């Protein structure tokens, strides 16, 4: 409850910078659903990180069994998906799946390629995964 | 300066010789969306947002709260709910009709 | 914090009546400024962790018991959440009939102020359950049957009477069957002094 | 009792118990009369830096 | 968004309770969080009940994410105020097994739920800061809530935060006052809860200010010392009057105290020989004591030592610490012996 | 290997007059509570 | 699915009636216990509450199977 | 400034509509130097629009470009903040603050 | 993406071609006016079959705001026809929630279409000549008529006005025995129906001589006492005046009422383990036991209760009310007892 | 028979007397009582003595 009351001397030590104006009612960020890369059949939670492809259940059994090459291919389910954390403020048509650990923005593949962090002196910042994040907050 | 210079130039910071410091390290698909906001209305009043990403949430004061549904009784008089003294009221008599068909 | 202040008469006996300055040498115990342990250790390390086993607490070591026991009708305890969408009820009740068995029964004269007091038109669910419980206990148009089966509408369903055991065991106070154990104590207590009463009191004097 | 310096550690009961304690809550019945009881000073604790 | 008329706004909650029960009966992950949340709590508290206190951690965790895992994707609010119930388990059997660290954060999970509902509900801020405007609350009616804000203060001085402990009692009494009144039993009942606290806390102080308004409530809507027909509740609360004052160091008028609880208790439980009437006949002996006077303490120790033989044993922790009380009168007056009487210098 | 499972069949010779029978009991509680007769008689 | 037994039990409320009665012989047998139950390392007891939870996850399913199609 | 909004009343449902700048990208770096002239923090205030010392909606100080409320002296409510002017009676709505 | 799946569709365009015909009149047309009115129509009626009421009100209630839109407000003359069934939609799923205020002229503007069609139809021609009002008589065939009458009359009963849905449960009776004749089982059933109603608005008093017709019908159609073959229907409703004659006192006369009741279910069910048999003899155990007799009720409360525990659950509301009946017996019995040892 | 074992004060106690032993002083109630079963004298003989 850390709430302290200030008094200046001078008229000059204010400034006005914005007037917000503000609703009340809760509203929550775009948590989406997608379908598959293949088949559009099951609301969808699997992913491959290596093969970037949010893929449940369907044709896994089929298109990702072929050699020795699809067997190790992990497959983190439960919703585990760096395609999922919602648009990008200024590109609404791709998914937040890299974070800057510099700057701190959310970047889609637009925001990050041709967005506003693809600028010259923007190159040499670390940009980690977005699950890396999440779970970096929960682990301090 | 990111991590590549906060680590060598911070953790050591200038200091030398002799510090050394320690170690580093039903129920199927549907494409439409599942609303957080259960008002039926709630796609259908507004969308005051600079942002676009951001669908609604319910009040947890003026509709009803976010709550799992294990109460929420229908009005009593309705035969739609679990069976009351007053909708097995009728079980004693014997409503079957006679013939219409 | 505070300081110490014992709590056995003989170390504040000590403190009050025998100064220091008078002897070479001294038991000085009741004189230093000893702290208190300071408030929710005393609770951890003194066994104040649990509720009231017994209708008592003995305090310290001077024996005494400090007495704690309920005085008063609760309203009877509902669910831990109340599944109600606001603007669509009826808290209200229709009355009359209910007030006219409220003013019936003898026993249960101090519930039947409860129900017609504030406490009905604040909380209308406890009333709702406490006058189910009245009509229960009544004595015996509509021959047997209907008034039985109006009799069973138990209003407290399934998930809120497990709901309401968390709240009657994590309540600081007594324990479940502490009040029940402790009123048939007294009243056996009460009859004893009874006895030496009346039988022996104007038996023997009078013969 | 919060009342007394203490004097004994009882290990069965967990406290840092004085002496007048230790004739009211371990000479009752038999039971609870057969507690190692040891000093204050062979409490387990931790020994202690440089 | 095409903005609505306000017939829409109209009839707006007839909508609210016919979609929320529909995709409650309708999806069986619904019924299915509601069966396992209910046979988990029915073994949870039959477990923490009895003696168990580790298998009610574990019941109660499961339903706290069986619940929390259809709280993240059938709305979109992890708490939902509904995990209270098995939130007070989760934080009463980590106090009790012992491992504050892991309900640390279940203490805090339970308290920002508590201030919203105190902040929804009252008039409008007020008092009761640090806990937000609108967020996790639940729609409890206020006599269940005034257990609810007891059980955790409780808690609170469980773990070590004794400052907000005796923040949330005053709120208990303040709130126990909207339903049963400003003179009620039931309130002299809730001050009589918070006095419990402070006399277990050792702070003396503060508990004999709420027990004189617990014996001015119950002077009203009760009986008194007379009263024609005297009622026991007045005589416990004048021994509390008496056995907290004379704690504090003044003994002088604590005594007309316990002599009015002693008349009073004459008149309830009769005889001379009942445990009742023992209470105060040592507390007589422990105020005379205090206050010098010896040779009348030591038959009014012997009274209730004699009493307590032949009824509750010789190795009774009640007979034995009146038996310490004999010796240590028989240290002090030993003492007051050889204080007044070698002055011969 | 042997020794033990060797051991095991000579513990089949005295069950082997011992046979699963056909009976699909479903438990289910009845109460007791109701007018005594031999009171009243 | 409808059809009743001499006690007047659906198939699907059967079962949710005996598992009732199971779940109350169970909290009988843990509470005399066995002192199996008391050498129990922590991760064993969760994953014997992991255990039980399950088999309350699939009983409820059967019943829902039972009930549905009637 | 919507999650500076949220921290300061400490929940967290809130959400910016519109922001209109009551400033000049000229006019921080002079503030900021003031500033360190005077070796002090920039610490916010966040105010009511009828909050201050004479009240003042929000066409009021767009439409007349002046703020016209005497700001040395007036308490500035500093971090947590007051529920702001317009709830129980109307208890999700659109408000201001500045 | 937000596909907004297409029962919610046709919420959407509907309420924006409200915008549309609200801020630029001249911008509409009736084709696509009645195009997105039947197709909520048709949604809501898929709807409320399998339990979607929070639909079937959506596109029931956005198909009112866009037919008072349309001609009650923008060109004059209503000439309304179609609002009942989409009324009767926002009217029941009123009811179901708890509403006794907030569907109030959603009743009132059901009502006066319907009370116009019974007035304008008892009278012959009624409307073409005295007071020309603007429902359309229905414009349908007339048993459709009539349970458009049973469906409102169920609907104030949901909305708590006894005396309201008394009259209309009253023209319901009269309007089928217009239809039917007055010698037909559809008006047995019928009125029948209203002796449901007030069998669960405990009026029992005027209730009787209704039923007593449906008894008259069913004897002068089916089989009267002896009627070689007895008719299920004939002993059904002669058992319900014996248990109507039960509950509002008068215990005597139901006693023969209920013995040749029981006769004739002894010969269509020819066996004594069916719940026909054993709720009879909870309706002659309940006479047994109010004038004395005290071990002679309890076999027959014996009968019940080991049929109910046999066939249906222990919890089921039926078979505890029964064992409230036996410990009412245990304590009737000792007060008895009681009494005989202090006249001993 | 013993039904509630004490480990602390090592010793099997029935519900009678439970509640008259560690239900005494306030150190005593704090003692955890495990299940009867859990005692350590049901595994003997000691084939010695």
């Amino acid at each position: 409850a850390y709430r302290v009351l200030y008094r200046l001397k001078r008229a000059d030590q204010v400034l006005p910078t914005a007037v917000l104006e503000f609703e009340m009612k809760p509203l929550r960020i775009q948590v989406r659903q997608p379908v598959c890369e293949m088949c559009e059949v099951l609301p969808a939670t699997l992913y491959c990180p290596a093969d970037r492809a949010q893929l449940c259940d369907t044709c896994d059994e089929r298109v990702h069994s072929a050699t020795r090459m699809l067997a190790r291919h992990v497959r983190v389910p439960a919703n585990h998906s760096p395609l999922q954390f919602g648009s990008c403020p200024y590109h609404p048509s791709e998914m937040i799946d890299s974070v800057c650990m510099t700057c701190f923005v959310a970047l889609c593949p637009h925001c990050i390629l041709i967005g506003s962090h693809s600028a010259a002196d923007f190159s040499e910042h670390p940009l980690i995964s977005t699950l890396d994040a999440y779970k970096m907050v929960m682990q301090d | 300066i990111s991590y590549e210079e906060t680590k060598a130039l911070a953790r050591f910071k200038g200091r030398g010789r002799e510090y050394i410091p320690p170690k580093l390290t039903e129920e199927t698909l549907t494409l439409v969306h599942h609303t957080a906001s259960r008002n039926p209305l709630s796609p259908f009043t507004e969308l005051h947002d600079p942002i676009e990403n951001r669908e609604y949430a319910d009040s947890w004061r003026c509709p009803a709260p976010p709550s799992l549904g294990s109460g929420f009784r229908y009005s009593e008089q309705s035969g739609l709910n679990s069976p009351t003294p007053s909708d097995a009221m009728a079980s004693w008599f014997k409503h079957k009709k006679a013939d219409e068909t | 914090p505070d300081a110490w202040h014992p709590a056995s008469p003989s170390l504040i006996w000590e403190r009050n009546s025998t100064n220091v300055g008078t002897r070479s040498t001294a038991n000085v115990f009741p004189f230093e400024r000893i702290q208190a342990t300071q408030a929710s250790e005393t609770r951890i390390l003194g066994g104040y962790t649990e509720q009231l086993t017994a209708p008592f607490e003995r305090v310290g070591a001077t024996s005494e018991k400090f007495a704690y026991n309920a005085c008063a009708t609760t309203l009877p305890y509902t669910g831990l959440w109340h599944d109600e969408v606001t603007g669509i009820s009826d808290p209200t009740l229709d009355s009359k009939q209910l007030e006219a068995l409220q003013k019936t029964p003898a026993s249960r004269a101090a519930e039947a102020a409860l129900l017609r007091s504030q406490a009905a038109k604040v909380c209308p669910r406890a009333a709702k359950v406490l006058l189910e419980e009245l009509t229960r206990d009544v004595p015996d148009q509509a021959d047997l049957q209907e008034r039985l089966f109006t009799k069973n509408k138990e209003y407290l369903s399934d998930d809120e009477r497990v709901e309401n055991f968390l709240l009657a065991t994590v309540q600081p106070g007594l324990a479940l069957g502490v009040a029940q154990k402790a009123e048939k104590q007294d009243q056996r207590n009460r009859r004893r002094g009874q006895a030496a009463a009346e039988a022996k009191a104007k038996a023997i004097a009078s013969f | 009792c919060q009342d007394n310096p203490a004097c004994i550690w009882c290990p069965a009961d967990a406290a840092r118990l004085c002496a007048s304690c230790d004739e009211l809550i371990h000479q009752q019945n038999r039971l609870v009369s057969r507690h190692i009881r040891v000093p204050l000073n062979e409490m387990p604790r931790a020994f202690g830096t440089c | 968004g095409f903005k609505l008329s306000p017939e829409h706004q109209r009839v707006a909650e007839a909508l609210m309770l016919l979609r929320r029960l529909e995709d409650f009966r309708g999806s069986v992950q619904a019924g299915e969080v509601q069966r396992i949340r209910y046979l988990l709590r029915v073994g949870a508290t039959e477990a923490f009940s009895q003696q168990r206190y580790s298998d009610a951690m574990l019941q109660a965790l499961h339903s706290y994410l069986l619940a929390k895992s259809y709280y993240t994707a059938y709305q979109s609010a992890p708490l939902e105020g509904e995990m209270v119930p098995e939130l007070l388990l989760l934080v009463k059997c980590c106090g009790l097994a012992g491992c504050p660290d892991r309900g640390q954060e279940y203490l805090k999970e339970l308290r920002y739920i508590v201030e919203n509902t105190l902040i929804a509900e009252a008039g409008g801020s007020a008092a009761g800061n640090r806990g937000s405007l609108v967020g996790p609350i639940m729609r409890v009616e206020k006599h269940v809530l005034a257990s609810v804000v007891s059980s955790l203060a409780e808690l609170c001085s469980l773990y070590n935060q004794p400052d907000d402990a005796r923040l949330f009692y005053e709120k208990y009494v303040i709130l126990t006052k909207d339903v049963y009144g400003a003179d009620s039993l039931a309130v002299s009942d809730a001050l009589n809860t918070v006095a419990l606290y402070f006399f277990r806390t050792r702070q003396y102080g503060q508990a004999l200010p709420l027990v004189e308004q617990v014996l001015a409530i119950r002077k009203k809507h009760l009986g008194d010392f007379d009263a024609a027909e005297p009622h026991a509740r007045v005589a416990d609360c004048y021994a509390n009057i008496g056995l907290l004052h004379r704690l504090l160091g003044h003994p002088t008028e604590a005594f007309p105290c316990v002599l009015i609880a002693l008349d009073m208790r004459m008149r309830i439980y009769q005889t001379r020989e009942t445990s009742g009437v023992q209470d105060l006949v040592l507390a007589l002996g422990c105020l005379q004591h205090q206050a010098g006077h010896f040779r009348a303490a030591l038959e009014a120790y012997k009274e209730v030592w004699t009493f307590r033989n032949n009824t509750l044993g010789v190795t009774h922790p009640d007979t034995v610490n009146v038996e310490l009380l004999l010796r240590q009168l028989e240290k002090d007056l030993a003492a007051q012996m050889q204080e007044d009487k070698q002055r011969f210098v | 290997h042997s020794v033990a499972r060797v051991r095991a069949l000579y513990g089949e010779e005295w069950r082997s007059l011992m046979v699963p029978s056909a009976a699909i009991l479903p438990y289910v509680d009845v109460e007791v509570t109701g007018p005594d007769t031999l009171k009243l008689a | 699915f409808v059809r009743k037994t001499k006690k007047g039990y659906t198939p699907a409320e059967l079962l949710s009636h005996l598992w009732e009665r199971f779940f109350q012989t169970r909290n009988e047998v843990v509470e005399q216990s066995e002192l199996r139950l008391a050498a129990l390392s922590h991760q064993e007891r969760q994953e014997i509450e992991t255990g039980w939870k399950v088999a309350g996850q699939l009983a409820y399913r059967l019943i829902e199977l039972l009930r549905a199609g009637g | 400034w919507e999650y500076w909004i949220q921290l300061s009343l400490f929940t967290a449902d809130l959400h910016i509509v519109g922001g209109w700048n009551l400033a000049t990208p000229a006019q921080q770096q002079l503030f900021d130097a003031k500033a360190s002239a005077l070796k002090g923090p920039i610490v916010y205030s966040f105010l009511d629009l009828n909050e201050l010392e004479t009240p003042q909606s929000l066409e009021n100080i767009i439409a007349e470009k002046r703020v016209k409320s005497d700001w040395r002296k007036q308490i500035f409510p500093s971090a947590e903040c007051r529920p702001p002017f317009g709830f129980e009676g109307n208890p999700s709505g659109t408000f201001h603050v500045m």
